[PDB]
């Protein structure tokens, strides 16, 4: 029958590892770098495109940084389109617990339901994973703000500062280097694009190879707002830091 | 050889191998005997054991008040086409009220045991009975092999070794077609053609089995002193 | 249908009748309302003959599969809230059943459940149940109390009983009497109403409604 | 690969035979079947000295008048037991008499072959089936993945079995009182297990018509156990 | 609209004696003030020394026979031939009707046989499967006519011990075959004097350790 | 669906899928499970090639399963999720039927239930999971320890280790725990517990966490200060 | 069907 | 769940001492109105076995084709089908009351009574009753509809018991069956003139008659009734 | 019987490769060259129809497709795979956006709808992925004109200009030199012939070229009148004419 041409996504090699989870790993290794910081007064998602052609529509474009809620935005490294279902699906999942309880999604709730998700790929159905690494950057009143990390198995962990994707080896011990905990967002901003100007497999670092965004209560009054950067807004915070 | 992976993969030279390591199970199965007169038919099986302190499988199952089978190969799958048989033999009453022709059952056999043939995922049965019964049309015999394949026939014998009961039973032919109204006779002739495949042992009193059904008889099952009669 | 149950001082009796009508015919006389599920649990009948029978005895079985998987037997509260779990799965189906689960349990002392097929599931120490409930109150209400005699308890149980077999046309046969303790229950025989009744009239003074 | 429901050249059915070689790594069970009783011993191998060995259960109540021990891969064992129980219960239900071992026997069997491409493998566990009822009297079935169960008036299970059995073989007789066939089992299983035979690491139980199934205390089968090295030291 | 049931009359009757027990009914089946069949047997022996009749809507009852009859067959089947006890079979036949609880058969059973002690039993069953051992049942159209008859004549009711002073009932006693075939004929007669569903013949089947017996009687056919 | 039988037999009469599961647990983090007189106590080490961890937020390793029982684990963490969940719902669903809470040996049988399950499935793998778990049976003061793991075998200790050198510190337990006379206080429990870890671990840093279960729903997480006082009170007395 |  | 659209009205049937008569008069109708002239009621299977039916026409047409198909599918792998193993006359029945009490059971009847009426084949007579509520039952005469109420009472007349069967020709049971047609012409408002007769006898087989007519019938005394009490001319 | 390919086709292989999407993407280089410019208003999308047997009539052979009113696509891959998708894109715009809110999904949207099905063909049981990259061209009242690229793996990205296909590294090349965002349509439509004359080896001719734009509304093409609210499609197919009047001032 059909069985012979089963590659068999869902078992443990010899060693106890999931073959097709640890193939997606190296897939996703090959991604644009992401990076997540967390201040004490926000947070910063950082990201670099895959290497731009000068004729790509820059500006209209969102390729690695996508909305969830109003309180809540994720990272991509890997796949763009196994992103997006995973995405749409988390948008839905945060929707229903609003329409469920009148009160915004708890992050580690949403975060939980997604790596659940990810995680059945791994143990049943016979498909292959989602090749897909997530930041997911927000605010609620239990925990304020928080970062996490989910990949391809299915595992999620907490963060103070992260990367994904392609050098997060160079990347994760210069973040170790110069992040502190009482950091304000600003700063958190400089360090970002600071790990990715001497990470990045690029000449230089640029405007239009970027995508950024912030969440923090600088809007008014113990309340947040998501600001995901134009790319003059880019360009300015990438002089502003003195990178060009 | 790289075609015996399923029942759905048809050799070189058009055979079916899972169908035929099926008929080899067989084989390997405790001889037993059919044969019949024109008015009474009978089934001898030779009973195995595991060892000194286990039982005899059983190796005859009633059907119907006019028809039943002996097994040799896998038991749970003679349980299976068995059950099915009591069925349709029981469908056959309530619905029509009319005994079920012993040809139909060896027609309904073989159509359930082709299924398992030609698609995936399934298997073969992994036995071969010997159906015998009395109904409208006299007493009967038939043989399936779970290929599909049903025959009837006078008498025949099934399992290791039924070759020597089958040549016998080829010579007797002209005098055990003819032992009608005598129902210990027809017996002792099926006793007799079992005991050409017996080696290194011989019938004791619970290693014998033997069954009848017959014009004025139901098909009943002889076990334990019952057959101490026949050794 | 008549039937009670109380808890007390020394235990709990349980007490039923044995009438089954059909409309105004006597059915039968003889019916056995108490099923004895295990040696330390009690089911009473009311409402619908078969489906009382029928549920009341499956329960028995779900008690059984409940102590071999568990090598425990099983609380009165747990084997009340099977039935009545299945009861109200069939809520609006058209069963009909009032009756009590009636036990002792280390963990829980002597325990009383009332159970209806409404999906009512009520704890207590008194209930009367069925087209006699009222008679048997009346008796049972005005001459409880707490303290009673296993002896007086019997009495008072069987009495209301026979209160009820009196005046409620559909209630009558036989009294059937039981006792439930630590130790679990035991059966205090069956009494027909036939010459209950004049034995009680006779030695109490009371029924003086009816010609002597 | 290659199909879950495969037939062997020689006719067997591979997974089937597979199973057959994970019920040998089992540890040992033992029965003994005589006419005032079935007795069902187990071999407990507990994996380190830690390890609080009463929790360990190879032995199982079905119903009151059937018992069960088991080898090989015992989780396996579980939805066996529970189909049995329901089995058992369903049918003093549906007719108010208690059910035949027999019948009990071949409705767990009839469990063993449904498996293919449901559940997706044989199981991997062998059991010893124990009863007493009415018609049969005393009785004692080894139960296999194969969907095939043979009555024994004794037979051994596991890792020592093919020496238990010649063992069996000799002391069985049809006149063994329940005293000696309790003895027998701990005689040998005190020779096929590795360590050393004591009350934690052996268990017994059996199924009386009186009393019905019963699983011994430690304190009545360490008894029995110094009552069997007296028996042998003093001839 | 369409009424899926219907009722054909008749009526039956099962005694219990000490070592035996017997099924009567009569032959007559009816629909409304017609006459269908002055001889439609509906006791049956069902095999393992049972006797079964399901009286109300014929439809019913003969389905429901069937179902019994081919549930003593699987029980041989599947139990190794062993004998389906009276007490079985009446928990069987619970399950049978239960089974039909929002969709009822439209029938009074009665089966009848030999308890394991070897001693007479009868059981009986309403629509929906609630049922009881007892000496002594009528069941179907003349039910309330022959019922308190038994009472009296079977389990000495309303009966005192001449000049005891209404104080000693009269003993119990297990009957006569004799005595109780009396009793069913008496019974049917009576029957068919006052009701019009009942009469044409009277079947009895016997039931004792040797096996089942018929005894055949004409009753009045208007 | 998917079909596919995963879990089979090799003509050794080994499953290998269950076997690598067992791998899977053997790589994981270690944990160990040690019971007191009167307790239970749960130690898990975090494998330390990790700062910049948020602790707050980061999943904890012991989960309550109710308010009176715990589960542990080691091996795949998303795996762990599965159960736990399974595991909760059916807590609160016990107490809804049965009105009572779970005893730890009826959580602990239907966890192992669940994991069997996984292994004659179709289409599915076994669960890449052992799991300890540990409380109190309602009204009870007699302490419960169970383990389970891929095959659904599942059994009691007096004291159990599972994970990375796993048999280094069930060595250490086997010889330092006595049956006759087990820890026969909390302090003294715990004590044992970290020791054993500290046979495997690395420095008893942000490296062990320690939970404690008293009976009638009574557990609490030990925190940094109150693990390190441990650690640092058993190489005070390890200079000898 | 008969009540109780 | 159904109301009988074009009808067929009695089935009347008895046994003889070799055999079984019966009849069926040809008409469909419509409620009150005549509609249809020349439907058969009758319907032969095998040479052994005549199936008469009263009730909806629609659903007799449906039956006709399950008979139909139900010889087909008896001679399937059926060496015998014309010997040994033909269809009997209780086969059909009881196929025939199984269906009605499937379709009666699932709220959705074949609004028909049906007379199976047919020699055994070790010659025995068989005639059996079943209807849209599954009910059955055997009696030496059998008859739906006004024929129940009015064949009834005449064919009892000459076969009142068991015993007066063999005492019964063919020619006796014949003159009651036919002069039993005659009177439900007489008083039955859906009733015709012309009618089918079928004899199925275990020597002499199966006779089927078409286009019977009642005849011989008494109206003179018609001329002498004037009014409705105290008219006179 | 019935399918029982439950499993994916595509899996990572140990380098983290996607086997299909690679080869997907290989099929697609295979294919003739097609491109999309935009201009400022409006957008160009243009390919080589190039014709099987000249007894084939390719006027019935429709490479570029309307999926809206305001919106067309173009591929270059295997044909057979985008005609299906043409029909199911179509289809997707009303029941998941025309039939909720009464009017045609932006650009992005539908693009995204697009996007989703083919990204489904890369992960579900028993299919490969689809062998065709589209640039889809359309215009919306809240974002303008746009130009996205679609391919195998599911992926989208919004160009100025693009090409796919056969020649595609050369005529990207030379639309970079030619681009820039003062380009009026008919300048756009221009360099789309040139940059596709590069491309093509036979005639070059509006009979062997398809080209269509995305550009005014055209109340001539409508149908009806009496709605002042509709104004047409802004979707246009050049005519074989219109493109040979182009090609004499080239
Ligand atoms: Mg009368």
């Amino acid at each position: 029958g059909s069985r012979r041409y089963d590659s068999r996504t869902t078992i443990f090699s010899p060693e106890g590892r999931l073959y097709q989870v640890e193939y997606a790993l190296e897939s996703i290794s090959h991604a644009g770098t992401a990076i997540g910081i967390m201040a004490s007064d926000g947070i910063v998602l950082a990201a670099e495109r895959k290497v731009t052609s000068t004729l790509l529509e820059q500006d209209t474009s969102t390729e690695k940084l996508y909305k969830l809620n109003d309180k809540i935005a994720v990272a991509v490294a890997g796949l763009t389109a196994d992103a997006e279902i995973l995405i749409n699906t988390a948008r839905i999942h945060a929707q229903n617990y609003l329409k469920t309880y009148n009160e915004d999604i708890p992050v580690e709730i949403l975060v939980r339901r997604l790596s659940d998700i990810k995680q059945g790929y791994t143990q049943h159905g016979g498909l292959r994973p989602f090749g897909v690494s997530f930041i997911y950057a927000g605010y609620d009143d239990r925990y304020g703000y928080q970062l996490y990390t989910s990949n391809p198995s299915g595992n999620y962990t907490g963060w103070k500062a992260i990367s994904v994707g392609a050098n997060t080896s160079a990347a994760q011990t210069l973040l170790q280097m110069d992040y502190k905990d009482d950091m304000k967002v600003d700063d958190a901003i400089e360090l970002a694009l600071k790990t990715l100007s001497k990470t990045t497999d690029s000449s230089a670092l640029t405007y239009d190879r970027l995508e950024f965004a912030t969440i923090r209560k600088g809007a008014n009054d113990g309340e947040v707002y998501q600001k995901i950067f134009k790319p003059q807004e880019i360009k300015d915070i990438l002089v502003k830091t003195g990178i060009t | 050889n790289n075609y015996d992976g399923d029942t759905v993969t048809f050799s070189p030279t058009g055979r079916l191998f899972q169908v035929e390591y099926a008929l080899e199970a067989i084989k390997q199965g405790s001889v037993t005997v059919g044969l019949r007169s024109n008015t009474h038919a009978v089934l001898v099986a030779l009973k195995r054991n595991a060892d000194e302190l286990s039982s005899y499988q059983k190796k005859i199952i009633k059907c119907d008040e006019h028809m039943g089978l002996s097994l040799a190969g896998l038991a749970p799958d003679a349980r299976v086409l068995s059950n099915y048989l009591r069925q349709q033999c029981n469908y056959s009453s309530l619905v029509f009220n009319r005994k079920l022709a012993v040809e139909r059952a060896g027609h309904l056999l073989c159509d359930k045991a082709q299924k398992n043939t030609q698609s995936y995922g399934g298997r073969p049965y992994g036995v071969g009975l010997l159906i015998i019964g009395y109904d409208k049309s006299g007493a009967h015999l038939l043989e399936f092999q779970p290929s599909g394949n049903v025959t009837e026939l006078y008498g025949t014998a099934i399992g290791a070794r039924s070759q020597g009961a089958k040549t016998y039973l080829e010579r007797t032919l002209d005098t055990f077609i003819k032992i009608d109204g005598n129902p210990d006779e027809l017996i002792k002739a099926g006793v007799e053609a079992i005991s050409q495949s017996l080696r290194d042992e011989s019938l004791t009193v619970d290693n014998l089995s033997i069954a009848i059904v017959g014009k004025d008889t139901p098909f009943t099952i002889y076990d334990g002193e019952a057959v101490a009669k026949y050794i | 249908t008549t039937t009670l149950a109380f808890r007390f001082q020394g235990g709990i009796i349980v007490a039923v009748d044995s009438r089954a009508t059909a409309g105004n015919w006597v059915a039968s006389q003889t019916v056995k309302k108490v099923i004895e599920i295990n040696p330390f649990l009690l089911g009473t009948m009311a409402g619908g003959a078969a489906d009382c029978q029928f549920w009341e005895t499956w329960l028995g079985s779900q008690c059984r599969l409940h102590e071999l998987r568990e090598k425990e037997r099983i609380s009165v509260a747990a084997a009340s809230k099977i039935l009545s779990n299945l009861v109200y799965q069939y809520k609006g189906a058209g069963l009909s059943m009032g009756t009590m689960i009636c036990g002792y349990t280390r963990k829980e002392g002597p325990t009383i459940y009332y159970v209806d097929s409404d999906g009512t599931r009520l704890k207590g120490d008194i209930f009367c149940v069925g087209s006699g409930q009222t008679f048997a109150y009346g008796v049972l209400d005005s001459n409880y109390k707490w303290d009673l005699s296993v002896e007086d308890a019997l009495y008072l149980g069987k009495r209301s009983i026979l209160a009820a077999a009196h005046r409620d046309a559909y209630s009558g046969g036989s009294v059937n009497l039981y006792h439930v303790t630590e130790d679990g229950w035991i059966y205090h025989g069956n009494h027909d109403v036939g010459e209950l009744f004049w034995k009680v009239k006779e030695e109490e003074g009371s029924f003086n409604n009816v010609i002597g | 690969d290659r199909g879950v429901s495969t037939f062997s050249p020689e006719g067997r059915l591979f997974q089937v035979e597979y199973s057959l070689e994970a019920i040998k790594l089992g540890s040992t069970a033992i029965g003994i079947a005589t006419k005032e009783g079935v007795v069902l011993g187990v071999e407990k191998r507990a994996t380190s000295p830690l390890l609080e060995s009463d929790s360990i259960e190879k032995i199982v109540e079905i119903d009151r008048h059937i018992g069960c021990a088991m080898s090989g891969l015992t989780a396996d064992a579980r939805s066996m037991i529970e189909h049995a129980r329901t089995a058992a219960v369903t049918h003093n239900l549906y007719y108010d008499e208690d059910i035949n071992v027999e019948s009990l026997t071949q409705s767990v069997c009839d469990l063993a072959l449904r498996f293919g491409e449901l559940m997706s493998r044989p199981f991997g566990v062998a059991l010893l089936i124990a009863g007493h009822d009415a018609d049969d009297g005393y009785q004692l079935f080894h139960a296999e993945p194969s969907g095939t169960f043979y009555r024994y008036n004794a037979k051994a299970i596991g890792s020592g079995s093919e020496g238990a059995q010649a063992e069996l073989l000799n002391e069985w007789h049809s006149s063994l009182t329940l005293k000696e066939a309790e003895l027998l089992v701990l005689k040998i299983l005190k020779q096929v297990m590795e360590e050393k035979l004591d009350e934690n690491n052996a268990q017994l139980s059996c199924i009386t018509k009186q009393d019905g199934f019963k699983i011994y205390d430690n304190e009545k089968t360490a008894e029995l156990i110094k009552e069997l090295k007296e028996k042998e030291a003093a001839e | 609209q369409f009424n899926p049931y219907g009722d054909n009359g008749g009526t039956i009757l099962g005694i219990a004696g000490e070592d035996f027990a017997v099924l009567a009914g009569d032959t007559r089946n009816i629909t409304d003030y017609s006459i269908n069949s002055r001889y439609e047997p509906k006791v049956f022996d069902c095999g393992d020394n049972i006797v079964m009749s399901a009286n109300g809507f014929a439809a019913d009852g003969d389905a429901l026979v069937k179902r019994f009859k081919n549930s003593v067959k699987w029980y041989h089947f599947d139990h190794n031939d062993k004998k389906l006890s009276i007490n079985s079979a009446a928990r069987n036949i619970q399950h049978l009707l239960y089974g039909k609880r929002f969709f009822p058969y439209y029938v009074h059973t009665i089966i009848a046989g030999l308890d394991e002690d070897g001693k007479g039993a009868v059981y009986s069953f309403d629509p929906v499967g609630s049922y009881e051992r007892e000496q002594c049942r009528a069941g179907g159209a003349a039910a309330s006519l022959i019922m308190p008859f038994l009472d009296n004549q079977v389990n000495f009711k309303n009966q005192y011990e001449p000049g005891t002073n209404g104080k000693v009932k009269k003993p119990l006693k297990y009957l006569s075959v004799e005595e109780v075939i009396k009793l069913v004929r008496d019974s049917f007669t009576s029957a068919t004097e006052r009701h019009i569903q009942v009469g044409d013949g009277l079947e009895i089947l016997i039931v004792t350790k040797d096996g089942v017996r018929k005894e055949f009687y004409e009753l009045k056919r208007d | 669906g998917y079909d596919r039988a995963l879990s089979i037999f090799s003509p050794d009469g080994h499953i290998f899928q269950v076997e690598y599961a067992l791998e899977a647990v053997k790589r994981g983090t270690c944990a160990v499970g040690v019971k007191g007189k009167n307790c239970v106590v749960l130690g898990c080490e975090r494998r330390s090639t990790l700062k910049l961890q948020d602790t707050r937020i980061t999943p904890s390793k012991v989960s309550k399963i109710d308010s009176h029982v715990v589960l542990s684990f080691s091996g795949l963490n998303a795996d762990s999720r599965i159960l736990i969940e399974k595991a909760r719902v059916e807590a609160q669903s016990h107490r809804l039927t049965l009105e009572d809470p779970v005893t730890v040996e009826y959580l602990t049988r239907y966890v192992a239930g669940v994991q069997q399950r996984y292994t004659q499935s179709g289409g599915v793998r076994p669960f890449g999971v052992s799991t300890l778990i540990a409380g109190f049976d309602p009204r009870d003061d007699e302490p419960k320890l169970y383990q389970t793991e891929p095959s659904g075998i599942y059994s009691s200790w007096s004291a159990q280790t599972i994970g990375r050198n796993s048999k280094t510190v069930r060595e250490f337990l086997e010889k330092n725990y006595d049956r006759k006379e087990p820890p026969a206080t909390v302090e003294e429990c715990v004590k044992l517990t970290v020791r054993s870890l500290l046979e495997v671990v690395q420095t008893g840093a942000k490296n062990i966490e320690i939970t404690v279960v008293k009976p009638d729903s009574d557990i609490v997480a030990l925190s940094s200060e109150e693990i390190n006082q441990y650690v640092t009170q058993i190489e005070q007395e390890k200079q000898e | 069907a008969p009540l109780x | 769940t159904q109301q009988p659209i074009v009808t067929g009205t009695s089935v009347i049937s008895m046994k003889y001492d070799n055999g079984v008569i019966i009849a069926a008069d040809n008409l469909g109708s419509y409620g009150s109105l005549l509609r249809f002239n020349g439907v058969e009621r009758l319907i032969p299977v095998g040479d052994n076995t005549v199936v008469g039916i009263s009730g909806d026409i629609s659903d007799m047409q449906h039956i006709e084709r399950l008979l139909k198909d139900l010889v087909t599918e008896n001679a399937y792998d059926n060496p015998l089908a014309d010997a040994e193993e033909a269809l009997e006359p209780s086969y059909i029945f009881e196929y025939l009351a199984t269906v009605m009490y499937q379709r009666r059971s699932k709220m959705n009847p074949l609004w028909n009574a049906i007379i199976v009426a047919g020699v055994q084949s070790n010659g025995d007579q068989f005639l059996r009753y079943v209807n849209l509520l599954g009910v059955t039952y055997s009696s030496p005469t059998l008859a739906t509809g006004f024929g129940a109420h009015m064949a009834n009472p005449l064919l009892r007349k000459v076969v009142d018991r068991e015993s007066d069967i063999p005492k019964t020709t063919v020619q006796v049971a014949e003159e009651a069956i036919v002069n039993a047609m005659r009177v439900l012409y007489y008083r039955d408002a859906r009733s015709s003139r012309n009618f089918s007769l079928a004899i199925i006898d275990k020597n002499t087989g199966l006779t089927f008659k078409k286009n019977l007519q009642v005849e011989n019938m008494k109206w003179d005394f018609a001329k002498d009734i004037k009014g409705y009490g105290t008219q006179k001319i | 019987m019935t399918d029982r390919y439950s499993f994916s086709l595509t899996t990572f292989s140990p380098s983290g490769k996607l086997g299909q999407i690679d080869y997907a993407l290989t099929a697609v280089k295979q294919g003739v060259t097609s491109l999309g410019i935009k201009a400022t208003n409006g957008v160009v999308i243009a390919t080589e129809k190039k014709s099987s047997s000249p007894l084939a009539m390719s006027e019935t052979l429709s490479k570029v497709s309307l999926l809206t009113p305001d919106i067309g696509a173009v591929y270059s891959g295997m044909g057979p795979d985008y005609r299906v998708l043409v029909d199911k894109s179509r289809k997707v715009a009303h029941t998941s956006y025309k039939r909720i809110y009464g009017e045609y999904p932006p650009t992005k949207l539908l693009v995204s709808e697009v996007a989703k099905i083919m990204q489904e063909a890369t992960q579900s049981g028993g299919v490969r992925p689809f062998g065709v990259s589209l640039l889809i061209a359309g215009h919306d009242e809240f974002n303008g004109f746009s130009l996205y690229q679609v391919d195998p793996s599911g992926s989208y990205f919004p160009w100025k200009a693009t090409a796919i296909g056969k020649g595609s590294v050369a005529a990207k090349t030379f639309l970079e030199k030619r681009w820039n965002d003062e380009l009026e349509l008919e300048d756009a439509i221009h360099i789309a012939l040139l940059t596709l004359k590069e491309s093509v080896e036979g005639e070059f001719n509006g009979d062997t070229i398809e080209l269509a734009i995305i550009g005014d509304e055209n109340p001539d093409l409508l149908g009806y009148t009496g709605i002042p609210t509709d104004k047409g499609p802004r979707f246009r197919k050049l005519t074989s004419q219109e493109i040979n009047d182009r090609l004499e001032a080239l």
